[PDB]
Parts: structure tokens; sequence; C-alpha cells
């Protein structure tokens, strides 16, 4: 997370608005590459089989 | 603007051309250091 | 406010533990306790006095 | 409360969130306080353009890039400091550019990694990098003199 803020921004604004999607993101067990993924292809729906 | 000062010389090494790395950490500032942190091995691939 | 460990560099949160209130990272044993205070202002622009327009 | 690790800050120049109790510098004054200010060694990390103006010596060649692991040791080029703060780097006929890289801010350790043997080796941390810089053709130079 601490990656993803630097690349957001630095500036003490930028961090108070994008407080909250951290939060959102750390009340669910997300924390890997697998584990998003998995949520990613959870969120997919075939083209018409 | 003349070169006043400062005309320093410039050499160049091919010992450590083939085993020069380098590592940098993007979530360890530059302040805290891993030269107390002891290490156990490092993987690494050719 | 926004912290992030060491460690990994996960999201600290507050939380209490058997001796004093601590920071804590859900993705590793890290913990760090708070010995002083801690404080985050923010400085809310207040509402100012409007005038009597007419 | 241990003191080396404490909670880091978001802005990693201004990590000390909690205490006991920067200006944009220059590539002339750097190298000023480096050598005359103090006289310890210091670590670079600096940019080279995609080809030298050189050839590769014996290389078995066709104007392909000249880097760094063609030419051989000794002197290869002079370090200029004009007036003004201007940065030169005299390698030959030609003269680039120095200027100051982005200002990083995080760990950057330079090691050696040397493979003495097929089945063990040694890693050497050299040191750490602190200031980048980054060296350009002076193409104002190139175009006006012909
Ligand atoms: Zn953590």
């Amino acid at each position: 997370d601490q990656e993803i803020v630097q690349m957001i921004g630095t500036e003490e604004h930028v961090m108070a608005a994008f407080g909250p999607s951290l939060e959102e993101c750390q009340k669910a067990q997300i924390f890997t590459q697998m584990q998003a993924l998995k949520y990613i292809g959870n969120k997919v729906r075939r083209q018409r089989m | 603007d003349d070169p006043v000062v400062q005309e320093i010389d410039v050499y160049l090494a091919k010992s450590l051309a083939e085993k020069l790395y380098l590592f940098q950490y993007p979530v360890r500032p530059a302040s805290m250091t891993y030269d107390d942190i002891p290490h156990l091995s490092a993987k690494i691939k050719p | 406010m926004l912290l992030f460990c060491p460690g990994c560099g996960n999201g600290l949160i507050v939380e209490e533990g058997q001796r004093c209130h601590r920071f804590a990272c859900n993705t590793c044993p890290y913990v760090h306790n708070i010995t002083r205070k801690v404080t985050n202002r923010k400085y809310p622009k207040l509402k100012e006095v409007d005038d009597v327009l007419g | 409360i241990i003191n080396i690790k404490k909670e880091k800050r978001e802005t990693d120049e201004e990590t000390k969130q909690i205490l006991r109790m920067l200006p944009k510098d220059v590539s002339v004054a750097e190298l000023l306080r480096e050598l005359s200010l103090t006289k310890e060694e210091e670590l670079l990390f600096l940019q080279l353009p995609d080809t030298l103006p050189g050839q590769p010596p014996t290389q078995d060649i066709a104007e392909n890039a000249c880097t760094l692991a063609d030419l051989t040791e000794g002197q290869v080029g002079k370090l200029l400091i004009r007036k003004s703060g201007r940065v030169q780097l005299l390698l030959g006929k030609v003269t680039l550019d120095v200027t100051m890289g982005t200002a990083c801010s995080f760990l950057q350790e330079l090691v050696s990694v040397g493979l003495g043997d097929s089945r063990t080796g040694e890693m050497t941390v050299l040191g750490h990098v602190k200031h980048k810089l980054v060296c350009s053709p002076d193409f104002e130079s190139l175009l006006d003199h012909k």
C-alpha cells in the first residue's frame, strides 16, 4: 500500500482523499495479487458461453 | 563562463562490469538501511 | 492518519493491546506501542462572515 | 521504544513524525561541497546517453551503439565546471552537459554480485546511492557547429 500511495501522490490532501479507498480495501481480505485476481475473475462474466 | 575550477578526470573500470547489480527498495526510505538486519540467503538466476 | 509498516508497507490500524494502544499491521506481526501523544490536525476552513449584499 | 524502528511518515524526506524533543541542489555546488567542504568519497549514479561519441575498438563492428562495455580502462574524459553553474563533460571532441536527475529518497544500495564459482557466489555491498546525475548531448552546440 505504501507504493500505491507514493504513486498516487505525497500531498496531504491527496492522502486525505485516498484514505477512504485504502480503508475500503482493508475491510476486505484482499492483500495479495492472487486474491485480487480471483476477486476480479469473480467480477467477470463470460461473453455468452 | 570558462572552466575556472573543478577539472575532474573520468576513468573507466571493467573489473565488475558483469558482477555489478543495483538493488533499490521503493518502499524503504534511505534513512533506515538493512545493515543491521541479519540476512540468510539469496536465490538468483544468471 | 495514514501510516505504513516498515516491514511490508501496508496500512497500520490502531488496536488495544495488553498494555497500551498500538499501531499494528493486518498482514504481519509488526506492532508499535504509543509512548507519547500523537495528533493530526486538519484545520478546516471555517464559515466566514458573509455580507449584507443589496 | 526503539529509536531506529519508529513509524515512517508518508513523506520520505520528513519521516521524523515523532522527535525526541530541502532546497533543490545543483551539480556544481554538489561537487563543490563534496570536494571542498568535505573529503569523504561518495557513490553517484549517472545516466549516459545510448550511444557515446566513439567507435567500438576492434569489436567486430556499422555505426552501432558504443557503450562503456566496448571502451577500455584509463582516462576517457574530463569534467568541467564553468561559471554560472554550468557543468559539462568533455568526452573527446564533443561536450555533453550533466544535470541533476530525479531526487530519489528511497534506499538505493549499490552491491557487487560476483559469481566466482558456478555453485556458490559472493554478494558484496559496495555502498549506498544518494544522488543521480543525467548526462545529455549539447544538441545546440552540435547543430551550430555544422
Ligand atoms: Zn505491516
